[PDB]
């Protein structure tokens, strides 16, 4: 048979691979990135724009712009050369071949699947397409029917609940906290030592300090006075020139952001009252097997003693009797690929593609009709 | 977006 | 194709893949008979009398190569 | 093909020849002498005045005038004449066969070029015409894409930072300090030991006193010193009419005046802090790639020395953990003219010359329009 | 009562004088000569270093050093003479006596308010100190309590939101284009014209004829294309030596480079798009009154057209419905001054000052405590 | 600064 | 040059 593609856009990373595979075989940042200054030399085969590793590696000649932004696509040229990419240069596969299925947020603007159905159909020619809500194959991922799911990754945050396969919709809360904004909050903080990030060639480079560095305080006040008290927690890291930096109390309190988006002036609640309330939401049947089956999903939940923290600071809330487990697998920054993997697998599942031939009778505005 | 966010 | 071969093997630090950039940005859509295989970056078709032919870019830079060192 | 001229006015020197050549056919000193004494003798068959070679060698006669100073071409009836005697009498080809290539130190006034081309096209009718920045020149000779070029010859210094053919303009650095003010400061000092040079014919001869005796100090306060307390350092050298002079601990302090331009009362750095901050200058991601190409180029850059000194003293700037390596090639005295060589051969250049069709429309000015 | 002292350290510019007071005693530049030359006359009085007024006096042989760049201090040892020239010798009033208050960039090094705050109760000895964000003190001196703050002295830019005197800080821009970075620009570009400036004492003079000969076009390229085409724009200036020159269609382009500061190779946009984007960040009830009230500030804004170029480009990426005012008062290089000596008046601020008592219980870390 | 610039 | 230096 001809495997269908599972392309988990996400942001800030393209996913991509067979389906059936357990792992993507291709990762690389979702950036494209055009040179600013003037070339100087001559037969140098200059290049209009860079892709991925590419544009990450030349990344001090260029400007780069994501084309995704809290999981909606901002730019269609840039992202359908991140496409182009994907298929063609990455996978080394034509598209044309088998069926494609890609990843989206929940709740966020219509026009967005049109769009990609559109481009997929159009330009790519694809013979069938499907579009899946992330959170939902997060528990493909870890091997479940009944769950409630933190997914996080770049740009977007949200939570939905499942029970039995059943999704709750009045029920999904989606936030915009992400990895992007605790970089963009790492930078503004980081000025407070001397260090100074104002290029995106090196938001690049804070976007690894986080990474690497950061982690989050299993409570906030008393570690922070333990390391404005004793030096001993600081660590230091080598910028690509050489240059030593510094980084002590900081490097947890730009996720700690996660549990108070007061600090970035949001209004809004951390994930684990959003988490809560997202459960008070759901009738009260399921709401032990939603407190048992809390999953972490995505990126930006990889920072050590998020698991801890949160089980502690919703057992805060829960009542006491309730059992509360927070299931943060190793894996979990590629679990909405695998759960798409599996997915696409299924054979009940080959029903569920938008096949061209409907495609061409109905139009774009299908995906509404046949997907989620 | 399309009003309350920049996207 | 044999000029930017040749162009190619002076210029600094030329290798076979900017030779096929310099292919690919000079013919791919300004001459008929210029073709890019579809799933690669690294070869180049020329649709020569008797057929279609697909040549692959790697390793021609090595043997458009002489200079003899006269004191040798 | 016709093959084009390539014509390094530099200062002191002109190198010409054709392309694709790996040596200049015409090495000269750009010299122009004027007889200043009363002829006496009649039928001698007296010139007006002599070009190159022939004002070299009967330069106890003459006024040596220099057209350029600090690379700005100050006399254009000099230099017309030193042009004239370049294509007809040292290279014998007339230009109106084929292109020529002319190069220019960056930065320098914008008149410059215009000048240069209007004479190009008018008087010498060359069919196409270029102007190459020497800096860019000098990677292309030594075999590179990423670098940063110190290239200082007569009348000019400067550094330009380039990473993977793209030129970082705003990080360009010029510096005044040259082989001349080198040779005017080596006359101001040898006056120490009573020696006295007021001339050009004789300027000419301190000219060759700095080329053979000095050298430059790895550090200079012990190097000081030490010929201050042993005579060992010191040697000797027969001017033309056979008296011999003897120089001491003043043959190193010349060419130190590189690194430390107070010596003739000039506020700036030396040739190594103006490389290391036009480096900070540049972003952070390419700092590595400069740091390990720094290129030589110039005949300033001869002294026996100047390498290890550079590599030593900005290793005394660099972050500790980074890696500095001088490139210092022993052609590279010629590196601009076989830059300008390989630059002219290439296939892909004949488009960007300057042709006479285009000038007769534009003007002189393009230039600015078409060039670098 | 004792009245406060108001000292805007700034760059560049000291601005001082007594709270209350409607203009500063004393404005000099912030600027340390020490002679570099050999002095050879006897019994001359010589003096170790000059301050200010001096140094611009004597600047032909000296070398000048601004200590503070970037609004970040990186000399102490010049500061503190600066500020004991502020004291002793321009005010003559012993700080001991009577309260001092300070002005700041935003978002610059926390460590340099601790420094400021230890110099001012160890070495001056004042009995009390606060620091205050300037752009907050712009506001008090164009007499509103909400209003956006485009403030642009030497060294430093930023915008300010700031609605009903609750100050928005996750939407605070900083930018380091200021006129230090366009009289740099003015350097690099005047030798087009074969005009040269090498030196710190005639980076002084660059400094002049900026305030006084360039202007910001309305539209670039217009004037562009009219001052290319007729001579009519081109303006001159006598050096101090007597030399005449000219400027062109220059005088333009280097108070423009605060739009795109592209031209010195910054990747960030301008004012007005920082400016812009810094609304955006603000939530939507607001953003009317933000449009409404936007302040300029700081000398940089001195250009003349700045206000109608300000105006009009934001109107390009206003919604339509919006209203957009510039508030360009003509004092408004000094308003940072004049809103600090209203703010050092009020009787409500007496509370607010760091007391010496403080200062000895908790150390210099007080500062983060107590201020903003 | 002390790194990102020279102050 | 022009102004600053002598050329
Ligand atoms: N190990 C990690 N620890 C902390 N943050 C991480 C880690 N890996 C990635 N991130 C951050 O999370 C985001 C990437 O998450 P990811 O799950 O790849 O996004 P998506 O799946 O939506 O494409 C980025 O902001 C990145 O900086
Ligand atoms: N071998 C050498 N050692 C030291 N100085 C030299 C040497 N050769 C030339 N110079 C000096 O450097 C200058 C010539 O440099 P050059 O690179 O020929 O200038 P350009 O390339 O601009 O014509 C002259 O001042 C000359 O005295
Ligand atoms: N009238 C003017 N026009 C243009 N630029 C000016 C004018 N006055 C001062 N400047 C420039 O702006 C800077 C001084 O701004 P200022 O507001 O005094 O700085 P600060 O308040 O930070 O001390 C200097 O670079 C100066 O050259
Ligand atoms: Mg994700
Ligand atoms: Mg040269
Ligand atoms: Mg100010």
């Amino acid at each position: 048979e001809t495997t269908a593609l599972v392309c988990d856009n996400g942001s800030g990373l393209v996913k991509a691979g067979f389906a059936g595979d357990d792992a993507p075989r291709a990762v690389f940042p979702s950036i494209v990135g055009r040179p600013r200054h003037q070339g100087v030399m001559v037969g140098m085969g200059q290049k209009d724009s860079y892709v991925g590793d590419e544009a990450q590696s030349k990344r001090g000649i260029l400007t780069l712009k994501y084309p995704i932004e809290h999981g909606i696509i901002t730019n269609w040229d840039d992202m359908e050369k991140i496409w182009h990419h994907t298929f063609y240069n990455e996978l080394r596969v034509a598209p044309e071949e088998h069926p494609t299925l890609l990843t989206e947020a929940p709740l966020n603007p219509k026009a967005n699947r049109e769009k990609m159905t559109q481009i997929m159909f159009e330009t790519f020619n694809v013979p069938a397409m499907y579009v899946a809500i992330q959170a939902v194959l997060s528990l493909y991922a870890s091997g479940r029917t009944t769950g409630i799911v933190l997914d996080s990754g770049d740009g977007v945050t949200h939570n939905v609940p499942i029970y039995e396969g059943y999704a709750l919709p009045h029920a999904i809360m989606r936030l915009d906290l992400a990895g992007r904004d605790l970089t963009d909050y790492l930078m503004k903080i980081l000025t407070e030592r001397g260090y100074s990030f104002v290029t995106t060639a090196e938001r690049e480079i804070v976007r690894d300090i986080k990474e690497k560095l950061c982690y989050v305080a299993l409570d906030f006040e008393n570690e922070m006075a333990t390391a404005a008290s004793s030096s001993s927690l600081e660590k230091s890291y080598e910028l690509p020139d050489g240059q030593v930096i510094t980084i002590g109390n900081e490097r947890f309190r730009c996720p700690e952001t996660l549990f108070q988006p007061s600090f970035i002036g949001m209004e809004s609640a951390g994930i684990h009252e959003t988490t809560y309330n997202s459960i008070m939401k759901c009738d009260i049947d399921i709401r032990k097997d939603l407190y048992a089956n809390n999953v972490m999903s995505g990126g930006t939940t990889m920072y050590p003693g998020i698991a801890d923290r949160m089980q502690k600071e919703i057992t805060a809330l829960a009542p006491s009797t309730m059992k509360i487990k927070i299931i943060a697998p190793p894996e979990r920054k590629y679990s909405v690929w695998i759960g798409g993997s599996i997915l696409a697998s299924l054979s009940t599942f080959q029903q569920m593609w938008i096949t061209k031939q409907e495609y061409d009778e109905a139009g774009p505005s299908i995906v509404h009709r046949k997907c989620f | 977006w399309x009003a309350x966010c920049p996207a | 194709v044999l000029d930017l071969l040749d162009e190619e093997c002076k210029m600094p630090k030329g290798s076979d893949d900017t030779w096929a950039q310099k292919l690919y940005n000079t013919h791919l859509n300004k001459c008929a008979l210029f073709e890019k295989p579809r799933l690669s970056n690294k070869a180049f078709i020329i649709k020569h009398f008797a057929d279609k032919v697909e040549y692959q870019c790697e390793g021609f830079l090595e043997k458009n190569k002489d200079t003899v060192y006269e004191e040798q």
